[PDB]
RNA sequence: UCGGAGAAAAUCCUCCGAAUGAUUAUAACCUAGACUUACAAGUCAAAGUAAAAAUAUCUUUGACCCAGAUA
């Protein structure tokens, strides 16, 4: 029972893993994008 | 240690010794590393993998370590499914 | 500490020997020979260690040492010491397993 | 085992149990040792007759 | 012998001999060997299974091709270089 | 200031490592190997261990 | 039967032997200088001011393919000894040879700016349309 | 100061490449380890260049070039010495002649039939399965009439018992001119025999001007001859005895694998078991024992271990 | 106590820092051969396997016992 309760556990886990990864890289990559995109602002073009 | 006990008259082990060692019966001793099991989160992962090796003791170690316990620890035991059957032995060792 | 040359121009070195350790690139990697993270030299072959100088160009990806090789005059470039291990042995040989 | 039956140690037209292997000297026992017994171990398989 | 002998069934006879080629002698007798082990039981043993092994797969087909390793790259990459060399 | 915390997989398993993070940042998630898995998996802060 | 002796220890002298194997070596040192050299061959280009040439030359230094601008056959059959086209057209001709020598195996290290390069993009086209693979197989262990 | 700086990171490159090929004092890596033709060469030229259909290609970046008659205008042109690095990069002149190097001059040409559809050619260094070679390949190699010649095919590396040594596969001698039916079979055709797992073998055509007939009763074979101790056959000291007669001036070589076929060979004719090779890498070094390991794991003592298998002694 | 630098392998010889953080592409397991070393501790690493489809990048220290926290 404990080794039939554990593996079903992993299983479900597994099963929404692709989708946390894909959230936990958009807002990495939002995170970048908001340092990126502030960073190029046309007021920073403006002094430069 | 005690050479010549009051009671029996014989020698007596150093208990910490069989706590921390194992004995090989071909003559080696076997350790763990001192400090494996201690700040592990600053320690790089070569070090950590040197860290948890069993790892074998000088001549001079095993004289010692051979002094502070009595002769019933330096004899074959034949245990069922041992893990260090095959070490107990040493092969082609020329010297 | 105790920095310096482990094993010698003329020595039978095995795979894994570590030859030279320094806190700066007082030698190079060569031919045969490995780079630690401490900047150890380290043998890849069993065979014998030679030191040789040799022309030095790094890689492009790299601004500083592309502008300090491009700002050296025209007439030569800058030299380095490298350390090489001749392999001895060849990788294997063929034999006989059976006859069918 | 064989070198045991061969020498006439081990009698093999009876049963063989740990009396007949101490009797025969084959074995040594040592209880207070904690030997549980004799086992049985494959070397000299190819040659058991 | 591996025609001769009637004990597997003929289509078996056929894929075995195909695919285990390398080990059938001049003879026709197809040779099989293990050293692995001191004591001749294993040995023996180890020599039956593989009998035993290759009798099963061959009876069940192996429809899964698998993924194609660098050994079976090179060997891929060859055989067209070949191919296109022989143009003629 | 810096704290050791530990990041815990979110596979369901039991595999966590302790990891430094600074006190004034966000809680820590990251991408990590876990062996029971053998996958690459989220391990998501759990717990704060010491001060560091 | 006489015909069935055989010697105990085969001596294959093809130089080709091990590197066609893959158990030859490849020189793994030189990490603090660019390209590697861990090829069994490598395929130099030269852009030089008349001309283009490329080359396929083994570790020991002795060129085994080469194909050249400077060469009478081809500089006939071409408008400029420069051009992007012939960059082309000599990868082509070059890979034929390559194909004809049996080395279908080698290492290229062109430079970002080289590799970005158009021609240079458009030679190794040829190249792996014609079957030669720009990257060498691992070696085995 | 006085002399210009590199402003280009391939300046510096290509005067370090020449620069590491010149010899040195200090040691290095290396160490260890006619008119006419002008004239009409020329005027071919201008008129390509005066070709506005060659410019507009160019600049439109779509021209393309015929590769056939570049190839037999390169043999003609430098074929010959590009030949010769192939068979020094193969060793060829070292194991064939003792270090003696010819440079190829007739352009032959050999190609193994496939059915009857196509015919798979035999250039330097190409790879011909044994199947692909069951039967004797046709040979046009351009003589004109008379020159009389000798053909000789062998595999350099495929002896089984003599290093040095190597097996002949046919040999035809007095061939007149082109027309190589009406030469002397003294060596009858046999399918190319690599043992299995033994690597790549490679076997050569050699071409030989002979100036006047000569009958090489010496090396005539019965045919069929199915003893590979009779097809034991060097090439040099063959070339010595007929040097004054025979010179060499045609090659093409091919590298094969062992195959199926080759099963075949060596049971249904040659009547022999095969030999199966395999590449054996020397043992690993390990320093040598010591009765106190001290500092090393438990690991140590199975590296000089042979057998995994517990042993008793006396019990 | 340890690390960096001069004298240069001596000194009550002369200086700077550390009991670090930052940075993140998160950096596995297993295993030849070596360095350093009284012991203890500390370094580098091929091959193989496994994740992924570039390593973490900057450049240190505290043993044993004994107490904790968890699955
Ligand atoms: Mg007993
Ligand atoms: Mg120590
Ligand atoms: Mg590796």
């Amino acid at each position: 029972a404990r080794r039939q309760a554990r593996e079903q556990r992993i299983a479900e886990c597994m099963a929404k893993m692709p989708q946390m990864i894909e959230n936990w890289r958009k807002q990495k990559r939002e995170r970048w994008e908001k340092i990126q995109a502030d960073k190029e602002r046309r007021a920073r073009l403006q002094a430069e | 240690l005690t050479y010549c006990s009051t009671r029996k008259g014989k020698r007596k082990t150093v208990k910490s010794v069989v706590h921390r060692f194992l004995r090989l019966h071909s003559g080696l001793w076997l350790r763990r590393k001192a400090g494996y099991k201690k700040k592990l989160w600053k320690k790089s992962t070569a070090r950590k993998k040197r860290l948890r090796e069993f790892v074998f003791c000088s001549k001079t170690q095993s004289k010692l370590l051979d002094k502070m316990t009595t002769s019933f620890w330096k004899r074959r035991n034949w245990y069922a499914g041992d893990p260090y059957q095959m070490y107990h032995d040493r092969t082609n060792l020329r010297v | 500490k105790h920095y310096g040359i482990k094993k010698m121009e003329g020595h039978y070195v095995h795979a894994g020997n570590i030859l030279g350790t320094q806190r700066q690139f007082r030698w190079h990697p060569g031919a045969h020979v490995g780079l630690g993270r401490n900047k150890c030299l380290y043998a890849l072959e069993e065979g014998i260690v030679r030191y040789t100088k040799d022309v030095y160009v790094p890689n492009p990806k790299n601004t500083e040492a592309v502008d300090l090789v491009t700002s050296l005059p025209k007439g030569a470039v800058l030299y380095k010491t490298f350390v090489h291990v001749v392999p001895a042995k060849p990788e294997g040989t063929f034999k006989l397993v059976d006859m069918l | 085992l064989q070198y045991l039956i061969d020498l006439g140690r081990v009698d093999p037209t009876q049963p063989i149990d740990l009396t007949q292997l101490v009797n025969g000297r084959g074995v040594t026992i040592q209880p207070l040792k904690r030997d549980y017994g004799v086992q049985l171990v494959e070397e000299g398989a190819d040659t058991f007759q | 012998h591996l025609a001769s002998a009637d004990w597997i069934e003929e289509p078996v006879r056929q894929k075995i001999a195909l695919t285990h080629k390398n080990k059938i002698n001049k003879a026709g007798e197809l040779v099989l060997t293990s050293e692995s082990s001191r004591y001749q039981f294993r040995n023996l043993a180890e020599c039956l299974q593989k009998i035993r092994d290759m009798i099963a797969e061959a009876s069940q087909v192996p429809k899964e091709p698998s993924k194609e390793d660098a050994r079976l790259q090179r060997l891929r990459i060859e055989k067209m270089n070949r191919e296109r060399l022989r143009q003629k | 200031k810096t704290i050791l915390v530990k990041l815990v997989s979110q596979a369901g398993t039991g595999f966590s490592f302790n990891h430094k993070r600074s006190r004034l940042r966000e809680k820590l998630s990251l991408l990590h190997y876990d062996p029971i898995v053998n996958k690459k998996v989220l391990f998501v802060e759990q717990k704060k261990i010491r001060s560091l | 039967k006489e015909n069935e002796a055989v010697a105990p220890e085969f001596t294959n002298r093809n130089p080709r032997n091990l590197e066609l194997l893959g158990v030859a070596r490849k020189e793994r040192g030189w990490a603090t200088v660019w390209p590697n050299r861990e090829f069994w061959h490598r395929l130099r280009v030269v852009k030089t001011q008349h001309h283009v040439e490329a080359f396929v030359e083994h570790l020991n230094g002795q060129v085994v393919v080469s194909a050249s601008t400077r060469e009478w056959a081809i500089k006939k059959h071409l408008y400029s000894t420069r051009n992007v086209v012939a960059c082309e057209s000599i990868g082509r001709v070059l890979a034929q040879r390559c194909l004809e020598a049996g080395i279908n195996f080698m290492v290229y290290q062109p430079t970002p700016w080289e590799a970005s390069s158009d021609s240079i993009k458009r030679l190794q086209n040829a190249m792996t349309e014609s079957g030669v693979m720009l990257r060498e197989p691992r070696r085995i262990y | 100061e006085r002399l210009e700086k590199y402003r280009s990171f391939e300046r510096y490159r290509r005067r370090a490449e020449q620069e590491a090929r010149a010899p040195h004092w200090w040691r290095t890596y290396r160490e260890h380890f006619r008119t006419q033709k002008l004239l009409e060469r020329k005027h071919f030229l201008r008129e390509l260049r005066a070709n506005v259909e060659e410019e507009r290609a160019a600049r439109l970046r779509t021209a393309s070039i015929p590769l056939e008659a570049v190839r037999a205008e390169w043999e003609r042109t430098c074929g010959p010495y590009h030949k010769q690095r192939l068979a020094e990069y193969y060793g060829l002149y070292r194991d064939l002649f003792h270090g003696a190097t010819f440079v190829p001059w007739v352009p032959l040409h050999v190609a193994y039939a496939v059915g009857e559809e196509d015919l798979i050619p035999v250039y330097h260094g190409n790879e011909v399965t044994p199947t692909e070679a069951s039967r004797a390949p046709e040979v046009t190699y351009e003589a004109d009439k008379d020159s009389l010649w000798t053909l000789l095919f062998i595999n350099l590396d495929g002896h089984l018992l003599e290093p040095d040594a190597e097996y002949v596969h046919w040999l035809l001698t007095n061939i007149p001119s082109n027309r190589v039916a009406e030469g002397q079979e003294t060596c009858p055709y046999l399918p190319p025999f690599p043992a299995r797992g033994s690597g790549f073998h490679r076997f050569a055509f050699l071409l030989f001007k002979q100036d006047k007939p000569i009958n090489f009763s010496e090396d005539t074979r019965p045919s069929p001859c199915y003893q590979l101790a009779q097809r034991t056959f060097r090439t040099f000291d063959f070339y010595k005895r007929h040097q004054e007669a025979m010179t060499p001036a045609g090659l093409a070589f091919f590298q094969c694998r062992w195959d199926d076929s080759v099963t075949h060979t060596f049971h249904q004719l040659l009547d022999m078991r095969e030999p199966v090779f395999e590449f054996v890498r020397p043992p690993p070094y390990h320093p040598k024992q010591k009765r106190f390991p001290h500092e090393q794991p438990l690991r140590y003592l199975d590296r000089y271990r042979d057998s995994h298998e517990p042993t008793y002694g006396i019990y």
